[PDB]
DNA sequence: AAGTCAAGTACTTACGCCTGGTC
DNA sequence: GAAAGTACTTGACTT
RNA sequence: AGACCAGGC
């Protein structure tokens, strides 16, 4: 989906949250996301 | 007759060719060699230091060729003739000056001869330089001899001009199936090394090398190249928009999932996966083994002390290949002269001479080590007399190498065969024809027709006629009448000047940028990245044409691929022409009348900014006219003498344009097989095989080229009448008919001279 | 020859800035490439057609090319009237430089005479960039048989 | 130490190998005695054969 | 078949040069005209071309 | 055409360059069956008709969203409505990816759900994403391209490039009685022996009867016989 | 259209840079940075000329004693967040003057 | 027509200029926003300036990951390499005249983690040498300096002003 | 755990004949 | 460095 | 004997 984190600005990968929730966080640095993710390519 | 504009243009070539002779190559390079190269090579190692004894050191202050004291030269250096008759070589002694120091605490000097060395004909150190008439009659030899050849051990051989692929430059090729490949080669001093970038699959790209074992994930390499932030990377090799994102995003994705950052895993990865360690002084082992690696591995050309320079360069190297991965075309094929560079013998002799000198060192160092390990009486000398009998290894070593054609190097370790060729003497053309000829190396391909057929870029820089029809076709070419081979100037005094012209250092520049205009490349290296290309180009060319850095260092714009190139790297062909300012020529009549009458000679027009040399890929950017009549004032340059397109050997044929190319090609091969009177000294000369003519005559129809090359002074053939009719019947297909009593008064009467050699030896008995 | 020039020049000005019906010759710029090849072809042969037709009787090349001796009517036509369309590789004189045959021609070389075309015979002589083009085809055919 | 790489050293399967060495060049490629060679030149007067 | 017209012109330019006692120049892309050789011939009693 | 083609024959190699196949359909007509069998047999129109491909993540569910535009299937003739690409979608699923689930709602939207080295789901879906607009909806896995050309005087027919043969001959809509195919070795794998020998002497005669002269009919038949 | 496009920007740039020069005039902290050739000769040697609008709205820099040096404009910006810091003697630390505004280079000419 | 005077200031401790490619401009009409809390480290002849920026607990902090791995709730860390190039000056406009103070050396700012090199070790654990490594082996050894950043300005002008 | 159809790496030949000089 | 083909040690997929 | 290079058709 090619997203990025403020500050460090590397990449955002989807990680499985415990018990039912699906989240995403930047690797090696603390962060979390509200989801509602979307992408479209033609 | 008044002076017109369509006349004096032809008078320009004799003024140009009278200063610089028909053969520049061998002469000019050998002259630069014996002065610049000799003083530089000896400066590389000026000292020999061995371990034993309290202190010993030896320094070579100066090295010269056959010149010292009040003596202008050797008392008598054997002439070319006598040297050829006695089978002796042609050489001049090498004078060296060294400073010896013993444990007797001394500092002293001397002048010694380390050995001999071959000297080429028509050189500054020869006896034939600037000599006229009776001087030649006394020295028993011909004034019209071309010169520029080495005579050793009886007969004489010639070092042939060898073509080489582009050195220290990026070249990108595309392929069916697997993908796109770019190759990078260079040499720094002792070693030569090649880098190969490759995309195997997925769009994710790999780096192959003989140093590192297997195919690194470059996105990790770039982390080891000093950059961390990711998307800065993407915004560099890809940048703003369109489809360049998703392709490189694949590698970007899976590279940072398993192992991600610029420091920790970056260096350690490469270091653990790296090949043989060379076994000595090896263990610093840490992230620091990759430090030395990351500095010098493949891209070592840039190097220095930072990670920023090399990084962006590799990134920009990734920039181009992902563009041609998108769609076909958009590449650089390796065919035409623009990507090719030729190297004169001047560099090759230096490579061969420095190897034998290096071999002498360690042997000479170990020579004194004998008595050094011996208990008593420390020795002052025998680093003189004993190394003199140990000398001459350079003599025979260099003489065997030049006579054989097999060069043995312990540094680059490149063994090259088929370099030197024996000069074939039949007619006067064959001697001048074999010289000024371009050879080629490697590339194989007897099957491939790619590097065979002629290409439009060859025009004016090479002969489009001459070619040795046979097994080898198009693999050997010839230079035109007016050409100049580029030397090397310097590096440092460009950048600093370029910075003054408004360009800025790449370090301070934030790199998000494919976006602002072009950028300035120095020998392929991105430096300035400056806006406003117009004022940059024009003013730079003005500083060239007028007061500074003439000839090479030419600048050309690149429209599609966004950049502006400045190349100072020499070893390439240059051609002269005339600048047209505004709507009309810069020459303008009376200036040329001032020339032909009494004065002004040549090379003065360069000072006045009239005639100059285009070159490289800059010849593509410019616009060249044909005739002064044809001018439409959109034109940057006109051309002087359009008939110079053909070579010197092909200038014999009358009305060449009336015929077809296959006919002119055959004559170039047969024309050198004709039998002439050769030289004046011919009767006093003993050859191995020679054919003579009795009553030679000039052609009834001459050419403008044959006068400048001095042909009709020594013509080959018999001028005779003829009739076109069907007669005989012994004629028919491709067979002529002669006439007796025309032949009985003689016609084309020949003579055949051969020789025989015997030697009376003495055994051990 | 002149009437066959501006017609193609009218076709080539519609290339980039205009639209035209394309044959099933796939993509663009190949369309007119087949048209410029077809037009200049016929014009060449047409010029050489009236040449030999009006040529005088008892001449050697006609009679010699007439029966058994040497060559054909096509050969003598190139000597006298006009030559045309030197073509190797199956196409027209691929660019050595960027988007141009020779530096002597403007950028984006399209129009006839800029690529692989000569309106001059062997008798009248050859314009300077009418030569290199002929040298190509000569070199190509020579290395072929070899 | 120094160096190797002398090619011709193979003594048996090479001389017997095809083309120049034995089977093709020498064996079925033999030489003809009582022969001659020279250039060419026309003539009307000699009948064919 | 061999198709060279450059040789056939050489005779006229050569013959005209001998009659004038001068070596006749020739070159690619230019040089001595063929037409002037015809009038140099025809005035001395020779057919204009060859 | 020329001598390297004879090399391809004489060598009798498995593969070969641009092996065109000739076939007759029914009759001479411009519409319908002419373009019908044209759009039947080749490649994948999946990446074409796909409209936009959407990737959505909401709550605990993973969604692959591909909505097909009906406009292309109407103009370009392919026989199905929705479910037959859905079974073609599950073909792709069965082949290189997974057997899990499939969804159908409206405007031909197909949803794909996945669930179980950490965070593999993101890396999983990332690869499944790019690989989706590829897989074949209809036709065979052979043909590089086809062409509809004017046959003989006024008639019409098509020529196809591929190794397919029998399968495109088995394909309904075309009469397979009189046909032809190159690279004889494969013709031996279907008709075999005699018919292949008749074909190899047919091509040898053809290509050598164009460039010039004559080889005569006798010498050719013996060459093909001693091989077969 | 080489000369065309560039002279169009030169006009504009010689105006726009004048505004942002006088837009920061009084003394809130606002900074710009310069790039100049080396060796810096000017006129006198006891032990400089300046910028201004040329006639008819043009812009010309200069130095004294028969020399004319004019250049303006800069490469693309909007990325950099920049401030110069004060370091002295390795003693104390880091005095910050605040932010940055513009960028300009000056090329010599005929 | 008119005249804009310019001056060239003196030494004044010289200067060092900061830049970082991480945070762009706010795109609003007001470009200026600034980092806080300083905490820089320093070394001679190659400085490699370190930059520390606070981390907010209020927004998307992800505490469960932190407590499991690092104490890295603590202030963010950035570093960078300095470089020098001649002929570069800085400018500020006062009244109707222009004043100019030379910049000297320049540096780039991009981050890195000691939460990494230390974590990589604790995970794993349980004669010439010139050029590159010489700038490394010496680097790690010779760098410890505590710089306290304090921002105030009065005499920064008048010092150079009276030099006219 | 046999029987299985499809994959990576490793091999021998690609021009008829002659006539000259050189180590 | 040739390119073209042919021959020889291992994995999914079943039963 | 085994080698080379040029070149001939
Ligand atoms: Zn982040």
């Amino acid at each position: 989906m090619l997203s990025f984190c403020p500050s460090c600005n590397n990449m955002l990968l989807i990680t499985s949250g415990d018990s039912g929730v699906y989240t995403l966080a930047c690797r090696s640095c603390p962060y979390e996301f509200p989801i509602e993710g979307i992408e479209i390519y033609d | 007759d008044e002076i017109n504009t369509a006349q004096d243009k032809w008078h320009l070539l004799p003024a140009f060719l009278k200063v610089k002779g028909l053969v520049k190559q061998h002469l000019d390079s050998f002259n630069y060699f014996v002065d610049t190269d000799l003083k530089k090579i000896i400066k590389a190692n000026q000292l020999i230091l061995s371990d034993v004894d309290p202190e010993f050191y030896l320094k070579y202050v100066d090295i010269r060729v056959g010149k010292k004291s009040s003596s202008s030269t050797k008392d008598y250096l054997t002439p070319p003739h006598e040297c050829r008759l006695r089978d002796m070589t042609y050489s001049a002694p090498i004078y060296v000056d060294i400073e010896y120091t013993r444990g007797r605490n001394i500092i002293m000097h001397k002048d010694v001869e380390i050995g001999r060395m071959p000297i080429m004909l028509r050189s500054n150190k020869c006896i034939l330089y600037d000599a006229d008439e009776s001087k030649m009659a006394k020295l028993n030899e011909c004034p019209l001899d071309p010169g520029g050849y080495f005579i050793v051990n009886g007969t004489e051989k010639v070092i042939l001009v060898q073509e080489q692929l582009s050195k220290n430059r990026i070249i990108v090729e595309a392929d069916e199936k697997k993908g796109i490949v770019q190759a990078s080669v260079t040499s720094s001093t002792h070693e030569r090394k090649s880098k190969t970038y490759v995309i195997t699959k997925n769009g994710k790209i790999y780096l192959k090398h003989n140093s590192i074992a297997e195919e690194i994930p470059i996105a990790i390499v770039l982390k080891a190249c000093g950059i961390l932030s990711d998307l800065e990377i993407m915004q560099l090799v890809c940048g703003n928009d369109s489809s360049y994102q998703d392709i490189f995003a694949v590698n970007l994705e899976e590279s940072s999932k398993l192992d991600i950052y610029t420091q920790q895993q970056a260096l350690e990865y490469i270091g653990a996966k790296v090949k043989t360690m060379r076994r000595q002084k090896l263990t610093i082992l840490q992230e620091g083994i990759e430090a030395i690696a990351t500095t010098v591995i493949a891209h070592l050309t840039v190097e220095a002390l930072d990670f920023r320079e090399k990084a962006l360069y590799i990134a920009m190297m990734t920039r181009r290949v992902v563009m041609a991965m998108y769609n076909p075309k958009m590449i650089d094929d390796r065919d035409y002269v623009g990507n090719k560079r030729l190297e004169l013998a001047g560099q090759l002799i230096s490579l061969l001479f420095e190897d034998l000198f290096k071999k002498f060192n360690n042997d000479f160092k170990l020579s004194i080590d004998k008595v050094l390990k011996k208990p008593n009486r420390a020795m002052e000398y025998d680093a003189l007399l004993s190394i003199n009998v140990h000398s001459n290894n350079i003599t025979s070593g260099l003489n065997r190498a030049i006579s054989t054609g097999n060069w043995s190097l312990k540094r680059f370790k490149m063994e090259r065969a088929g370099v030197t060729h024996v000069l074939s003497r039949l007619s006067y053309i064959s001697a001048l024809g074999m010289m000024t000829r371009i050879s080629s190396q490697f590339e194989k391909s007897r099957k491939v027709s790619g590097p065979r057929a002629l290409q439009p870029s060859q025009f004016g820089m090479l002969c489009t006629a001459d070619t040795p029809e046979g097994e080898a076709c198009g693999l050997v070419k010839n230079l035109a009448l007016m050409t100049h081979i580029t030397t090397d100037d310097e590096e440092e005094p460009i950048k600093k000047l370029c910075y003054v012209l408004g360009v800025e250092d790449i370090t301070l520049i934030d790199s998000a940028s494919l976006h602002l205009n072009y950028g300035v490349y120095l020998n392929g290296t991105l430096i300035g990245s400056i806006r406003f290309p117009t004022k940059f180009v024009t003013q730079f060319r003005h500083l060239r044409r007028t007061g500074k850095v003439s000839e090479f260092i030419s600048i050309y714009s690149n429209s599609h691929q966004m950049a502006v190139h400045i190349a100072t790297d020499g070893g390439r062909i240059c051609r002269p022409l005339i600048i047209v300012s505004d709507g009309q020529s810069r020459v303008k009549d009376i200036h040329l009348r001032k020339l032909l009458d009494g004065e002004l000679d040549f090379d003065d027009f360069l000072k006045l900014g009239l005639v100059e040399y285009l070159d490289v890929n800059e010849e593509n950017d410019s616009y060249i006219a044909l005739y002064e009549k044809d001018i439409v004032p959109s034109m940057t340059h006109l051309e002087i003498e359009p008939f110079t397109i053909l070579g010197a050997v092909a200038g014999l044929i009358p009305y060449p344009h009336h015929n077809q190319s296959p006919r002119n090609t055959y004559q170039c091969a047969m024309g050198k097989q004709a039998i002439g009177a050769i030289a004046y000294n011919q009767f006093k000369r003993i050859d191995t095989l020679l054919y003579l003519m009795t009553y030679p005559q000039q052609p009834m129809v001459k050419t403008k080229t044959i006068e400048l090359i001095d042909y009709d002074k020594l013509p080959a053939g018999q001028n005779a009448t003829v009739a076109v009719m069907s007669y005989s019947g012994y004629d028919i297909e491709d067979a002529l008919v002669l006439n007796k009593s025309s032949i009985d008064r003689g016609f084309g009467r020949c003579e055949t001279r051969r020789k025989t050699t015997t030697v009376l030896k003495r055994y051990a008995n | 020859v002149e009437i066959a020039y501006h017609k193609c020049d009218e076709l080539i000005t519609l290339f980039n800035k205009g639209e035209l019906e394309t044959q099933p010759g796939c993509n663009e710029e190949q369309t007119l490439e087949a048209k410029i090849g077809g037009l200049l072809s016929k014009v060449r042969e047409e010029v050489g057609d009236v040449c030999i037709n009006e040529l005088d009787n008892w001449n050697a090349p006609l009679i010699m090319a007439t029966c058994g001796s040497k060559g054909s009517t096509l050969n003598v036509s190139q000597m006298v009237a006009v030559v045309g369309q030197q073509i190797i590789s199956g196409n027209r004189v691929p660019d050595g430089f960027q988007d141009r045959s020779l530096p002597h021609f403007p950028k984006n070389s399209k129009t006839p005479q800029s690529k692989g075309f000569v309106r001059n015979s062997f008798f009248s002589g050859l314009s300077p960039p009418e030569f290199l083009f002929h040298a190509i085809s000569g070199r190509e055919g020579l290395v072929d048989t070899a | 130490n120094g160096g190797g790489k002398v090619k011709p050293i193979r003594g048996f399967c090479q001389r017997l190998k095809g083309k120049q060495g034995r089977f093709r060049g020498n064996l079925s490629g033999k030489r003809v005695d009582f022969s001659g060679r020279t250039v060419i030149s026309p003539d009307p007067n000699l009948s064919i054969d | 078949s061999r198709m060279t017209v450059g040789k056939m012109i050489e005779l006229i330019s050569g013959k005209a040069g001998v009659l004038n006692g001068t070596l006749e120049y020739g070159t690619c892309f230019g040089g001595s005209k063929l037409e002037d050789m015809s009038k140099i011939l025809v005035d001395q009693g020779f057919n204009y071309s060859g | 055409l020329g001598v390297p083609r004879i090399k391809e024959i004489i060598n009798a190699s498995k593969v070969i360059s641009t092996p065109i196949i000739n076939a007759v359909l029914v009759n001479d007509n411009d519409e319908r069956a002419a373009r019908v069998v044209k759009g039947r047999v080749e490649k994948t129109l999946l990446s074409d008709v796909a409209f936009y491909v959407q990737d959505v993540y909401k709550d605990n569910l993973s969604f692959i969203q591909v909505r097909i535009d009906l406009g292309t299937i109407d103009k370009l003739q392919l026989e199905l409505t929705i479910e037959d690409i859905a079974v073609a979608i599950t073909r792709a699923s069965k082949l290189k990816i997974q057997a899990s689930d499939v969804n159908i709602i409206g405007k031909d939207r197909i949803a794909i759900n996945v669930f179980p080295s950490e965070n593999d789901v993101f890396y999983r879906m990332q690869q499944l994403r790019r690989a989706l607009p590829d897989v074949v909806v209809k036709g065979l896995p052979d043909i590089s391209r086809a062409v509809i050309n004017i046959r003989d005087d006024g008639k019409r027919e098509l020529l196809v490039e591929g190794y397919g043969l029998r399968d495109v001959m088995c394909t309904d809509g075309v009469i397979g009685s009189r046909t032809t195919t190159n690279h004889v070795l494969e013709v031996f794998s279907v008709l075999g022996i005699e018919a292949a020998r008749y074909s190899i002497i047919r091509e040898i005669n053809y290509t050598m009867s164009n460039h010039g002269m004559s080889v005569d009919p006798r010498h050719i038949q013996l060459l093909g016989d001693v091989m077969t | 259209k080489e000369a065309a496009a560039e002279l169009e920007l030169l006009n504009a740039d010689h105006q726009h840079i004048l505004r942002k020069l006088k837009k920061m005039n009084n003394k809130p902290e606002r900074f710009m940075v310069f790039q100049l050739p080396t060796r810096l000769p000017a006129f006198e040697r006891p032990a400089v000329g300046s910028i201004r609008v040329h006639k008819s709205g043009k812009l010309s820099v200069k130095i004294g004693n028969v020399v004319m040096d004019i250049g303006k404009g800069a490469e693309t910006t909007f990325l950099q967040d920049v401030i110069a810091l004060s370091i002295a003697d390795d003693a104390s630390s880091a005095e910050l003057l605040g932010r940055v505004d513009g960028k300009i280079v000056v090329t010599p000419q005929i | 027509i008119e005249e804009f005077p310019l001056k060239i200031s003196g030494e004044e401790e010289s200067l060092h200029v900061f830049q970082y490619a991480n945070r762009p401009r706010l795109v609003g009409r007001k470009p200026a926003e600034h980092p806080f809390i300083s905490a820089a480290r320093y070394k001679p002849k190659s400085h490699l300036w370190e930059i520390d920026i606070p981390l907010d607990e209020q927004a998307f902090y992800n505490k469960d990951k932190a407590e499991s791995e690092w104490n890295g709730v603590n202030v963010q860390t950035l570093k960078g390499v300095g470089v020098e190039n001649n002929g570069q000056y800085a400018a500020f406009v006062k009244d109707m005249q222009v004043y100019l103070v030379p910049i000297e050396r320049v540096a780039q700012l991009k981050p890195f983690f000691k939460y990494i090199d230390d974590a990589n070790v604790t995970r794993k654990q349980e004669n010439r040498l010139t050029g590159s490594l010489l700038a490394h082996k010496v680097a790690d050894e010779e760098a410890n300096i505590e710089l306290t950043w304090a921002e105030g300005t009065f005499e920064q002008f008048k010092d150079t002003i009276v030099k006219e």
